[PDB]
């Protein structure tokens, strides 16, 4: 370091050594931090503040874990930014990523203690990631046209989502329910549709799929409960208070009387609105502002079903369920058109009561009803259903399948291994090294479930090396069988975001230098 | 072709005596020569 | 741990894997701080102190840097006591031994990281070492009946030895020198008999060896300075005040003038002392006690050279070099064995003034003169002239040497992995990782040099493969070279003991698994 100084008092700053000791550091810890949860036999943990309220969380996503803990190395917050970008993305595959960037993170240390220049390695990993991609596509099964074997595929996709988690004990009943749930959407892509409604009561085998629609919400007084054959409307209009008037009209009479007409002339007026809001001929209303005493029971008084507090989130899931959509004014009643609904009635789930609706036309939208014993099993529960729900979505606008279980990560190394066997330079380094993080996924899979990871690993390197080009690794019983007879089966787009996600983190940290870090406040 | 260097703390090392070297070459300089002056 | 406290306050307790990360994380960091001093073209290192009033020092070996440093790991604590013990017996193999040492923890590392026994490994690198000697031993040169040959091998170690450190410009003659200073001990293993004096000034070349003794002392008042022909004799007597006793005598008199007698009488038995001590016809009294005035003014008239103050290393150089024996009561003139000498004179080095001494018979020890800039200049090169000492001592009485450069390590690589290729069970991981540590043992000195460190090792593994045991490493241009044509030749004896205490460190450091503090003080 130069005598005269430079900086200010409170800023240090790495050079070459330092830096990026400290960065592969940081990402050896951030790898192993989440190793544990990583294959289908992986455990929990548990992720408890002090600053907050005293929250205290059970996951096994590696996304939220690296979201709450909250780091501070520079290139630990890079790596928790891609794993959030990768979980906003598709939200699938974020320890995998993570995973394969800290083992080529590892491999690039080991390369650069060989004395080896930064730029070889980042052509010798481009040119690996090339190859990989390009025989990727190669190895893709397409479907679309026959549905037997799309809902096989989807079913196969829900299960191998839903046994990487807590739902490994009822994925024989949440598949089934996930994969009703998802061909309710026709097609949509709206995932705000499906509500999720967590209760505190039974297990996880109580826990169904409603065909019609919940609500919990409650109804005027003096109202029917049960009407049969209703239409319902879902209106957008003020009445507590009608004031939508932004003029500056004030009263100033000189009189008790003309305020005592004025008031008659507004309780007029508010008897006219409502009549016109029922000349529809509905007799089931439903807004989304606040109901005084007056609307109240001018509809009870004529036998009309009046729903209170309703945000858009829940307009929208009924005009999805039912048909009808958001009116207003209430002066063409040709033009405004209703819903359709043949069983209204009131359900008592556990000690809270909710409107059932049942007899629908449509069904766009549904709700799933989750019930657990802990709050932290609740979310658990939760969060690996919006996962399965994304997956699958996605999966099925890609329409196209690719088996997993490590047949793909298999395919990329032995391809990465052709590739640099032709090439001479010192970019069959880099592409060895690539191939060896790839093949690590499998190492810790097997390390993680309980069983020999490396006689494991080669005898599945030899069989794709001399043609068994299909196979996987049994976790049922720690052997070697064929992915297509048992039933996993990942994806596509999944593996390729993951795959470049991995390749970007990696080039981008692989040329890091001088850490300056300013005067912290 | 090759001949990558990984440090940088040896360069460092050098420079910085080197330089405290100059310095007391230039400290010096002054007390050199018939016409030059004693210090205190 | 357990809620129950069972340790102090202040004391802690790493289990399995803290101490064990500790200890790797140690040995790197001390890999890593000596790996820049080992190969031929090596720096130097500044070792500064804070308490010490500021010690500065230039030393080049790493026993010097880890005893002058002082950690507290325990790790590295024990590769110090290593480096130390095998410093204290041979001296020249310290950071080679410590950095097989740490590559042998690094490669436990990762094979434990693997999920192996460590039983297995400890068996594995048994074996391997157990192989290595048994090769080294098989294939080792024994010279002894020639006297050319012999010469030539000393003088090829004694070179090799000293291009290591900083007497690579000067080797042409500092090699000579310690050749011609080994034979005249006439193979006795009296190192200590060496006497090496540091004057400050002048330049490398002015360090001349002197055939004959010097002595750094001064005669006595109205001396002779030079004598033609004169005959040393050691005594061992005190002439300062000859009282010295246990005896509680006492003078208890009642008049001076007996007192005076007394005063009298014990001048007269010190000038018959003095008489004896002459009475064997010699020139030149050399006693290891003070001499007086009365004694000095009673050889001075006689003109007989006294010389005083002489330490017991002066005196057994002076008896090993003129031949002489030292003597007391002197009653038995017969039996005394006096010295001889042709030549007495005091030269000038310098700004001091020395007693030169030549023309001996025997002449077993000799002094060195270095002659330098700085003081550590000196300081390293004595340390170099030593170790050149010792390593040509040691080589001496082995009488057998074994060609080095990275020949020895090649062959004991390749007998490791003959080795491991013939036995299955998880034991050829543990040979492989000493395989691999062997053949980057010599890519340290090649990444050194600044050369390519790949390349030269598959070139050096492939002529060793072949059949070809006897190439090596060239350091003149970076090729691979004969070692039996250049003069690359070390010795047996130091080669066994560095891989045998690297063999006991690692299998001691290995078999720690547990890490309990103390409370300190
Ligand atoms: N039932 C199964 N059979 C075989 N492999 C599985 C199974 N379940 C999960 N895996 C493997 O475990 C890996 C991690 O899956 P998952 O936990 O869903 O993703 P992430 O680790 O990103 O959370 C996947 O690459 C997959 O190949
Ligand atoms: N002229 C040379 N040519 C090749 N290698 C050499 C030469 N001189 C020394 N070496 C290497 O240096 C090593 C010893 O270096 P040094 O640091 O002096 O002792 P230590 O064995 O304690 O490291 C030996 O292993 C030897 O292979
Ligand atoms: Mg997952
Ligand atoms: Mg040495």
């Amino acid at each position: 370091l130069a005598p005269v100084n430079i900086f200010k008092a409170g800023a240090d700053e790495e050079r070459a050594e330092t830096a990026r000791l400290t960065s592969f550091i940081g990402a050896i810890a951030i790898g192993d931090l989440v190793k544990s949860t990583l294959g289908p036999k992986g455990m929990d943990k548990i992720l408890l503040s002090s600053g907050r309220d005293a929250s205290l969380m059970v996951t096994n996503d590696g996304a939220t874990i690296l979201k709450n803990i909250g780091v501070d190395n520079p290139a630990a917050k890079v790596l928790v930014d891609m794993s959030r970008v990768q979980d906003d993305e598709v939200g699938d595959g974020t320890t995998s990523v993570t995973v394969l960037a800290a083992e080529l993170l590892r491999e690039a240390e080991s390369l650069i203690a060989k004395k080896i220049h930064p730029q070889t390695i980042i052509a010798g990993w481009r040119e690996a990631t090339k190859a990989a991609r390009e025989a990727l596509l190669s190895s893709a099964v397409d479907h679309g046209s026959d549905e037997v074997k799309f809902r096989q595929d989807l079913m196969n996709i829900a299960g191998t989502t839903l046994s990487s988690k807590l739902l490994t004990h009822h994925k024989d009943h949440f598949t089934k329910l996930a994969v009703e749930a998802v061909l309710r959407l026709k097609g949509s892509g709206n995932l705000e549709a499906i509500h999720i409604i967590k209760k505190l009561g039974g297990s996880l085998a109580d826990s169904y799929l409603d065909e019609g629609f919940l609500l919990d919400k409650k109804i005027g007084v003096n109202q029917p409960k049960r009407i049969e054959n209703a239409k319902i409307l879902i209106a957008n209009t003020g009445m507590d208070t009608d004031k939508i008037k932004i003029f500056g009209s004030r009263v100033r009479v000189d009189s008790t009387a003309k305020v005592a007409e004025i008031e008659h002339a507004e309780k007029e007026k508010m008897k006219e609105k409502v009549e016109r809001i029922l000349k529809h001929g509905i007799n089931c209303f439903i807004n989304r502002q606040l109901i005084y005493n007056y609307p109240e029971q001018l509809f009870g008084a004529a036998g009309v079903m009046a729903i209170e507090h309703a945000d858009f989130a829940g307009v929208e899931r009924l005009a999805l369920v039912t048909g009808g959509e958001i009116a207003s004014t209430f002066d063409h009643p040709e033009l405004v058109k209703l819903g359709s609904c043949k069983l209204i009635e009131e359900v008592m789930i556990g000690e809270d009561k909710l409107i059932h609706f049942s007899g629908v036309a449509l069904g766009e939208a549904c709700t799933i009803v989750l019930r657990g014993a802990t709050q932290q099993i609740l979310d658990e529960a939760e969060r690996s259903l919006h996962d399965a729900l994304c997956v699958l979505a996605q999966t099925v606008k890609d329409s196209r399948t690719v088996y997993g279980g490590g047949c793909s990560e298999m395919l990329m190394a032995h391809a990465v291994t052709q590739l640099a066997n032709r090439t001479p330079g010192k970019e069959a380094v880099a592409m060895e090294s690539y191939a060896k993080a790839l093949r690590m996924l499998p190492t810790i899979i097997a390390d993680n479930a309980g069983y020999d990871s490396a006689d494991l690993v080669a005898q599945l390197r030899a069989a794709h090396s001399e043609g068994n080009t299909t196979a996987g690794l049994d976790m049922r019983e720690g052997t070697i069988g064929d992915m297509a007879i048992l039933g996993i089966t990942e994806s596509f787009q999944v593996k390729r975001q993951v795959l470049l996600s991995a390749a970007e983190a990696a080039e981008v940290i692989l040329r890091v230098d001088n850490i300056i870090k300013a005067a912290p406040r | 072709k090759g001949a990558y260097q990984d440090r940088d703390k040896p360069a460092q090392i050098r420079f910085s005596n080197i330089s405290a070297a100059k310095a007391v070459a230039d400290a010096i300089r002054t007390s050199l020569g018939p016409k030059g002056m004693d210090k205190m």
